[PDB]
């Protein structure tokens, strides 16, 4: 069960450059 | 189907006066705003007027504005277009064709017959292609050039192209410099950047003949180039 | 920014008929009726059915559920009507759980209930004929007694059940809302006017809270 | 390792509605909203420039779900009203109008999600959940099993199962092509008001009334996270995940959405700003913005 | 104004060198954060545009300004009706709160004529009516400052030199009490006051001809019956608080311009003092009367 959160957790890690709320992008990149 | 027609037209007397009308039928003319456009005999395209879906702005051509007036009835799917005075060179076919727009609108995406009014008694578009002979089978690609760079700091790309077939009204090929219109086949595609744009198409075909146009519409008032005629043989 | 400034009028174009409309969509009053099974809910005038009436040209718009939780929908209503009918006894007691299930839900504090004590003909032709003991059911019924042609035997009791949904309401509600009992005949043209009558008091009554003068 | 605060704020707001707003849907292209709201009509705004593209009158005022199609040309709306209708936008014609008005349920409509532009599934508060063909307008699979409402729906990252939560606290996941249950493990105290899949469809995060939510996987058979506080004792109204699950969005009855970690479980972030329930609640898709409606009537785009 | 043997009574007696400025130092303790406070909600933390809120809010605005400046006054008044700080000054805090004062009661007025057109023919448009709303109070407030602004060029310093003192505006040039501030005050106190609380009286009496009688419903213990007294107790504070000042205001120009008697000023200057002591009675009687509104400041600290 627990390699369940562990992949959940690999998943996250993986992707986690595309978040502009996990990780607030430039304002010159942004539409607002 | 959608379909607008249009009349009024005829050869007018000199110092007379004539009214356009255009009738539209088969769709929410009321939500969509109205274009008038010219076609010299043989000398291009020209932009002539433009009303809003609700009047609350209008446009007109340099060479027009003040004579002219663009009216319409929306309860009724009508446009009209008051000329007053008359002027030699005001002799060309006159078309009537509908915008709408919104985020992904596809403006000009269908055009009248037309009616003829001859008479007897600004960003700049250009291409040096003015006529070239083609056959079937080839990629021709056409070509247009700008006065100013159409990449405004949105994305958006306001340049336009289409195709007067012999004897028919012109049928929008490409919208806003790379869009494929309704109606167009995938043999057409416009690619580029900046200031200067091709028209590619591949596995010409016998409909793919006539006089393309190119325009920019990044704000009025709107301007043609000379077009470019393919000779099919 | 041309055809971009041209989608600014048909945005504002949008917003012109969204008000144009919500003024329309607004001054009408919404109510739910929720009459308990085997009772005169359709006598007093898709899974939703409505049935639309106006008085001194109020347009009420009233709403009725065939197919509990979707109840949260109707926390803007103007007021829930409730009919029981006063003759029944084995699911009267039912009744008034029902009336306090409604009272006392979350998203219904802020709404008054409008109580029709329909069919006090069967009621009262039942006990006058008094082939069946109250006393059995509601043994506390035995010792009421009335606060006020008319028949004096009768009113002892019909004033009783009216008594019970009340005691329900002043319970709790705490002024947020109230409950307004009525009796009634499913012959009578009054059932209209009085849900009038009693929303002009719950509007009158949001008035006073939200201007500040309670 | 946390995420600290973050301090998202309003970029937007998309005034607009004149009622309770019940359900939004962000589509493909990351800029086009369309919103549904008791006032009887559906908005198709633009978050970039706060514009209205359409406005759709419907039949039925009592909207509860809302779909935004994948293809961008179809949207789609369900209430009170048993029957779910689908508008295609790309008329020719130029207006809105209905292609198919999906009858076929018992009970009210709480959710609708579209599926490859022809198949729809939408789930109902008679304890069934449906597959449909827009075109013949048939039910091409019906779901049963349920012993209360469904209440929420939540369509995988690949479309081939979806799973679905209903008023009997257990949340149930289904198959388009194969027709039956796949799972359906419980442990909520309430009703599960709002469902959403995790980007990689192997897991889902329901919102439960009971003021908690869990994450669960379809290989754990079991919660593996819950969201609570003792200081919110309000039912979650919506649920949607962030680009990459790390930012769990979660509308709260009072008032507020919660920003909890998804992997952490801490309340790392309230977006305050509303006046009353929050109810609906998506995040684009390219993670840029979440938007997020209230029965206050106003839409607010949070970056 | 004061036009003196007996006069100089007045400048010298405690009933101006210590009681009106304890008295006025009571007003601004409470006023100031009452209103204050007031403010906060209506303005920071209330989101909604709701009709009420806008005439109470800019009530709050105008019981500040007629305080905020009392700082200067109360210190005034103990130096032996001293002027220390020149010219510009006194003829700001004269302007502020004189023209703050008569400004809070046409806001008053506003709500009970508010109130009516609400309570009497409910229609349900404080969803759209909050664009009259604005547009009478910035009115308001263009006629408070057209009004007011002979309050800042007319000239007030008179520097007597019998007690080495200049008094701002408690002593005034014959001249210009005669002809020149008796109209100000007088269109001022007949035209901004008692018009004013014609309108207001009777919009609550008749909102009380109304909340009891035969076509009202019967459950009434919980809502009708407070919302009397609270109707009464609003009014009551308005027609004492400032009827009896205003009262003596035409009053006492009213003998300048005839008899030259201008003793009045001793009863006016105290019976100010109640008109300036509603500056803190409006916050108590008008928002924390709601029962929410109470819950509201609450959240907001």
């Amino acid at each position: 069960v627990s390699k369940a959160a562990a992949d959940l957790m690999a998943y996250c890690e993986a992707h986690a450059k595309e978040d502009p709320l996990l990780t607030p992008v430039p304002a010159s990149e942004n539409p607002f | 189907d959608v379909q607008l027609v249009e009349s009024g037209g005829g050869l007018v007397q000199p110092g007379g006066s004539r009214k356009l009308s255009c009738s539209a039928s088969g769709f929410a003319f009321s939500s969509f705003g109205m274009h008038w456009v010219r076609q010299a005999p043989e000398k291009g395209l020209e932009w002539v007027a433009y009303i809003s879906s609700g009047s609350g702005t209008i446009y007109y051509a340099d060479t027009v504005k003040g004579r002219f007036t663009i009216s319409r009835d929306d309860p009724k799917n009508t446009l009209f277009l008051q000329m007053t005075s008359l002027r030699s060179e005001d002799t060309a076919m006159y078309y009537c064709v509908r915008s709408i727009y919104y985020y992904g609108s596809s403006p000009f995406d269908f055009w009248g017959q037309g009616t003829t009014l001859t008479v007897s008694s600004d960003i700049v578009m250009t291409q040096a292609t003015s006529s070239v002979p083609v056959t079937p089978g080839e990629s021709v690609s056409i070509s247009c050039r700008s006065s100013k760079s159409l990449l405004h700091s949105n994305g958006n790309t306001y340049l336009y192209w289409f195709l007067q077939r012999p004897g028919q009204s012109p049928q929008l090929l490409i919208y806003r410099m790379s869009n494929l219109a309704s109606g167009v086949p995938d043999r057409f595609s416009g690619s580029g950047s900046g200031t200067a744009f091709t028209l590619t198409i591949s596995r010409l075909e016998a409909e793919d003949v006539g006089v393309y146009y190119c325009m920019q519409h990044l704000e009025y008032p709107l301007t043609f180039g000379a077009g470019t005629k393919l000779e099919l043989k | 920014s041309a055809e971009d400034k041209a989608a600014v009028e048909r945005s504002k174009m949008i917003d012109r008929n969204l008000r144009e409309d919500g003024e329309k969509a607004r001054r009408e009053l919404k109510l739910l009726l929720l009459g308990t099974g085997e009772s005169g809910k359709s006598t007093f005038i898709t899974g939703i059915i409505e049935y639309p009436f106006d008085l001194q040209k109020v347009n009420f718009h009233m709403f009725d559920v065939g197919g509990r939780k979707w109840i949260q929908c109707f926390n803007d209503v103007t007021a829930i009507i409730f009919v029981v009918d006063s003759s029944d006894y084995n699911r009267l007691q039912e009744a008034l759980n029902d009336f306090k299930s409604i009272w006392n839900n979350r998203w219904l504090r802020t709404i008054s209930v409008i109580l029709f004590l329909n069919k006090q003909d069967l009621l009262a032709e039942k006990v006058l004929a008094g082939k069946s003991k109250i006393e059995d059911y509601f043994p506390e019924f035995a010792r009421y007694t009335t606060p006020e042609g008319e028949d004096p035997r009768v009113t002892r009791a019909k004033y009783f059940i009216r008594k019970e949904f009340v005691d329900i309401s002043t319970a709790s509600g705490d002024g947020r809302h109230i409950c307004y009992p009525h009796f009634t005949c499913a012959v009578d043209t009054e059932n209209a006017r009085r849900i009038f009558n009693d929303c002009k008091d719950i509007i009158l009554q949001m008035n006073l809270r939200e201007y500040n003068l309670v | 390792d946390p995420v600290g605060r973050i301090q998202m704020r309003t970029r937007r707001t998309l005034r607009g509605h004149l009622a309770k707003i019940y359900a939004m849907h962000w589509g493909t292209d990351s800029r086009l909203l369309v919103s549904a709201s008791q006032d009887g009509k559906l908005i198709i705004w633009d978050s970039y420039t706060t514009n209205k593209v359409h406005a759709i009158p419907l039949r039925s005022s009592w909207v509860m779900t809302c779909a935004y199609a994948p293809s961008g040309n179809y949207v789609a709306c369900g209430g009170l009203d048993n029957i779910c209708s689908i508008y295609n936008l790309k008329t020719r014609e130029g207006n809105v109008r209905v292609s198919r008005e999906l009858a076929g349920h018992t009970g009210y409509l709480s959710c609708c999600r579209f599926l490859d532009d022809n198949q729809i599934v939408t789930s109902s508060g008679d304890t069934t959940c449906a597959l449909w063909d827009i075109e013949t307008g048939q039910q091409t699979t019906t779901f049963t099993g349920h012993t209360g409402d469904v209440m929420s729906l939540s369509l995988a990252p690949d479309t081939r199962l979806f799973v679905s939560g209903a008023c009997d606290a257990s949340a149930k996941l289904w198959d388009v092509r194969e027709g039956m249950c796949r799972q359906t493990f419980t442990g909520h105290e309430s009703d599960i008001n709002a469902i959403c899949f995790f980007p990689n469809g192997n897991a889902f995060a329901t919102g439960s009334d009971d003021a908690t939510c869990r994450l669960f996987d379809l290989r754990a058979d079991q919660e593996l996270m819950t969201y609570s506080h003792d200081n919110i004792i309000c039912g979650i109204t919506s649920v949607s995940f962030s680009k990459s699950g790390r930012l769990l969005l979660a509308g709260y009855d009072d008032f507020n959405c919660n920003v909890w970690d998804a992997l952490k479980a801490d309340r790392a972030g309230v977006l305050a700003g509303h006046d009353n329930r929050v109810s609906c609640l998506g995040v684009t898709d390219d993670g840029m913005a979440v938007a997020t409606g209230s029965w206050d009537s106003f839409l607010k785009i949070w970056n | 104004s004061l036009i003196d043997e007996f006069s100089a009574s007045v400048l010298t007696g405690k009933l101006t060198t210590v009681f009106l400025p304890i008295v006025y130092t009571i007003v601004f303790v409470v006023g100031l954060p009452s209103n204050g406070m007031a403010l906060w909600v209506f303005l920071f933390r209330t989101k909604k545009k709701h009709p009420a809120v806008i005439y109470m809010a800019n009530l709050a605005l105008a019981d500040l300004l007629s305080v905020i400046w009392f700082p200067l006054k109360i210190a005034y008044h103990i130096h032996g009706n001293n002027w220390i700080y020149g010219e510009a000054l006194c003829n700001v805090l004269i302007g502020f709160f004189y023209g703050n004062m008569y400004c809070s009661i046409l806001f008053m007025t506003c709500l009970s004529v508010q109130r009516y057109w609400v309570i009497v023919n409910p229609m349900g448009h404080s969803r759209k009516k909050a664009n009259i709303a604005i547009g009478i109070s910035l009115a308001i407030w263009l006629l408070i400052l057209l009004v007011t602004i002979p309050l800042y060029v007319v000239k007030q310093t008179i520097f007597i030199p019998a007690l080495n003192i200049t008094t701002c505006h408690d002593v005034l040039p014959e001249q210009l009490l005669v002809g020149d501030m008796f109209n100000y005050f007088l269109s001022l106190a007949i035209g901004v006051f008692l018009f004013p609380a014609f309108l207001t009286a009777s919009a609550y009496v008749l909102m009380i001809r109304m909340l009891r009688s035969s076509a009202m419903d019967e459950n009434s213990e919980k809502k009708r019956k407070r919302a009397i007294k609270l109707i009464v107790t609003v009014l009551a504070m308005y027609l004492i608080c400032f009827t009896p000042s205003n009262l003596l205001l035409v009053v006492h120009y009213f003998l300048i311009k005839s008899q030259g008697q201008s003793h009045v000023y001793a009863l006016y200057i105290v019976a100010l003092c109640l008109s300036t002591l509603n500056s803190c009675i409006d916050p108590f009687v008008y928002y924390f009367v709601s029962h929410d509104f109470r819950d509201h400041a609450k959240n907001a600290l």
